[PDB]
Formats: structure tokens, C-alpha cells, sequence
């Protein structure tokens, strides 16, 4: 899975990532 | 305490996406 | 605006109030 | 202003919309 992948960000593209992430894992 | 602390690891550090999966 | 609301929330709720912060600008 | 400073300032005494909608 994806969720093994390992980032490093800050700011907006910190939040960008939060959000998609948080937009995959969805039903 | 937790998402603020998470948020500088993942911005100086590094973190799985996995860490941030939790919050959500 | 609607910008100007305060809010107090930490983890799991900030994270749900910044997503729906950003679908609406 | 970290990402990271202003998650502890909304969770901790609070903060703007407006602040967190420059992170976007």
C-alpha cells in the first residue's frame, strides 16, 4: 500500500497531501 | 498536542503517509 | 466574511474544519 | 509562520479561518 510511502513537506504542500490522502481513504 | 507535532515532523523530518491517514 | 470566524479545535477535528476550509476557498 | 505553529495556536487558544485558508 501507499500508506508505506514516506514524504516530506511543509506548508500547502503539506496540506495538499493531507487532503488527498484523506480524500483516497473514503467510501 | 499530536497533529501540531506530527505536522513539524513530516516538515523537518519526514512521516509515512500512514501517520497522517490517522487523521482523518 | 466567513473567514473571519474563530475556531478551537486540535487533530482530528482541525484537520476536518481545514479540508472543508479549503472546498470553500 | 510553520504550518505547524498555527495548528497549535487554533488548538491551544484558537485562531482564524482566514489563517489556516493561506495553507490551501
Amino acid at each position: 500500500s501507499w500508506m508505506e510511502e514516506v514524504i516530506k513537506l511543509c506548508g500547502r504542500e503539506l496540506v495538499r497531501a493531507q487532503i488527498a490522502i484523506c480524500g483516497m481513504s473514503t467510501w | 498536542q499530536l497533529y501540531s507535532a506530527l505536522a513539524n515532523k513530516c516538515c523537518h523530518v519526514g512521516c509515512t503517509k500512514r501517520s497522517l491517514a490517522r487523521f482523518c
